[PDB]
């Protein structure tokens, strides 16, 4: 089966550098051209690079001509992307896509990886109950961090019928918050655990709130 | 506007190597955009020889576009053209 | 520059029908390098068509695609509610560009929301600062409005949304309110009130609760 994984994104400087990677399997990496291609949060897809599958003929989106420079390791299954003077609009999901034989195409992708670009700093988020009243609604709140993302599971991923994890919404603070809720029988409430796994990667913050009445 | 015709061949092979060139004659005016692709994507200007706009003696012109591909992958490249408003993309023959 | 535009922007519809979506080209690209491709909400996009109206692998034949010149046209007939994505055109006559896609709803049968409460955590009260959420469980139509009163005196500019995407399901959406005041307004009032007006509740709701419980 063929599968692109990315990897490399994460918080950068205005004027900083970064580089992103693309780890390829399931076909001849060097038989086939390979492109980057992004998406800024909310936003359309936007070609970047491509190049060909012997490193003949090399292109950029004008607004990374200069910037950028796209390079591959045929030995090695590898794609690279080379980011340089990066600026704010540059922040986007950077997506891994092959290029299909004879009649084109970005026939696969990769699961894609997140770059972001600010002269803020990193902060964990705290993690607060949404403590059931008195099916019952339960949850929790997972305010003012920076960057995204933040990923919420619960009782370890075992937990995934009626889960909520709303997208994270921009305090004027211009830190990030999100909740997450979940909706269970009022009859689980004396019996059953409920612990929510929130994991905030760029603070190293990872917390398991148990919720309850 | 008289439309060019379309000429596709296959030459010099040698070191596993091969040239195709990408011939359109007798075309009118002399614009015309021509380019091989690779996969459906136009290859640069390094990477290609390039004939002049030509006239023909006919009150027409001509001209051509060459690049060197591996042997077996000529299904990959196709002869590209633009020329007032129409385009074309021709095989390599088999 | 070849600039790609895509109509309509959205495309509400329900399931069994058939979608028809547009592309247009700012100057002619050859049918060959023509392609579509679908995007939903969390993933990478796939390929769909490609040469205008070549099917992808995998793709089933109610994708069907067609168009020259400057006009490309994509059915997807018998919608199915999964299809729910956002589509987007790309061609490489030259360069690569992408239309701005076209989002792909789910029409389904009006469903109210279930409305729960969450008062501040003790956790949080800590800290001088307290948020209060109020959440919209499973409904649709998407509009909705949520108030905030507290001794029942409307809120104005102190509360957050934030809404799921349309469920691959069941077509519904979840929308989050949060209200956010300080320690020290929270501990001057009493009640907390959320009320919810919807399309399929016959009268508003209001869900509410006293500070301490
Ligand atoms: C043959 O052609 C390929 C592709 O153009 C080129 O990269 C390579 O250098 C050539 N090899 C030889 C031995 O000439």
């Amino acid at each position: 089966e063929v599968q692109l994984v990315e990897s490399g994104g994460g918080l950068v400087q205005p004027g900083g550098s970064l580089r992103l990677s693309c780890a390829a399997s399931g076909f001849t990496f060097s038989t086939y051209s390979m492109n980057w291609v992004r998406q800024a949060p909310g936003k359309g897809l936007e070609w970047v690079s491509y190049i060909s599958y012997r490193s003949r003929t090399i292109y950029y989106a004008d607004s990374v001509k200069g910037r950028f420079t796209i390079s591959r390791d045929n030995a090695r299954n590898s794609l690279y992307l080379q980011m340089n003077s990066l600026r704010d609009e540059d922040t986007a999901v950077y997506y891994c896509a092959r290029w299909g034989y004879g009649s084109g195409g970005f026939d696969y992708w990769g699961q894609g990886t997140l770059v972001t670009v600010s002269s803020a700093s990193t902060k964990g988020p705290s993690v607060f109950p949404l403590a059931p009243s008195s099916t019952a609604a339960l949850g929790c709140l997972v305010k003012d961090y920076f960057p995204e993302p933040v990923t919420v599971s619960w009782n370890s991923g075992a937990l995934t019928s009626g889960v909520h994890t709303f997208p994270a919404v921009l305090q004027s603070s211009g830190l990030y918050s999100l909740s997450s809720v979940v909706t269970v029988p009022s009859s689980s409430l004396g019996t059953q655990t409920y612990i929510c796994n929130v994991n905030h990667k760029p603070s190293n913050t990872k917390v398991d709130k148990r919720v309850e009445p | 506007t008289v439309p060019p015709m379309v000429n596709v061949t296959r030459s010099e092979a040698s070191e596993g190597n091969i040239t195709v060139t990408c011939r359109a004659s007798s075309f009118y005016p002399r614009n015309i955009i021509l380019t091989w692709r690779q996969d459906g994507v136009s290859l640069s200007h390094d990477t290609q020889q390039w004939g002049d706009v030509l006239p023909d003696g006919n009150g027409t012109y001509q001209t051509w576009v060459a690049t060197r591909i591996c042997r077996g992958e000529e299904q990959r490249f196709t002869c590209y053209m633009e020329h007032s408003g129409n385009h074309s993309t021709h095989p390599v023959p088999s | 520059e070849i600039v790609l535009t895509q109509s309509p922007g959205t495309l509400s519809l329900s399931p069994g029908e058939r979608a028809t979506l547009s592309c247009r080209a700012s100057q002619s690209v050859s049918s060959s390098y023509l392609a579509w491709y679908q995007q939903k909400p969390g993933q990478a996009p796939r390929l769909l068509i490609y040469g205008a109206s070549s099917r992808a692998t995998g793709i089933p034949d109610r994708f069907s695609g067609s168009g020259s010149g400057t006009d490309f046209t994509l059915t997807i007939s018998r919608l199915e509610p999964e299809d729910f994505a956002v589509y987007y055109c790309q061609q490489y006559g030259s360069s690569f560009t992408f239309g701005p896609g076209t989002k792909v709803d789910i029409k389904r049968t009006v469903a109210a929301p279930s409305v729960f409460i969450f008062p501040p955590s003790d956790e949080q009260l800590k800290s001088g600062t307290a948020s209060v959420v109020c959440l919209l469980n499973n409904f649709y139509p998407r509009e909705a409005k949520v108030q905030w009163k507290v001794d029942n005196a409307l809120q104005s500019g102190n509360s957050q949304e934030s809404v799921t995407e349309q469920d691959s399901k069941d077509s519904t959406y979840s929308l989050s309110s949060t209200l956010t005041l300080s320690k020290a307004d929270y501990e001057k009032h009493k009640v907390y009130a959320c009320e919810v007006t919807h399309q399929g509740l016959s009268s508003p709701v209001t869900k509410s609760f006293n500070r301490g419980e």
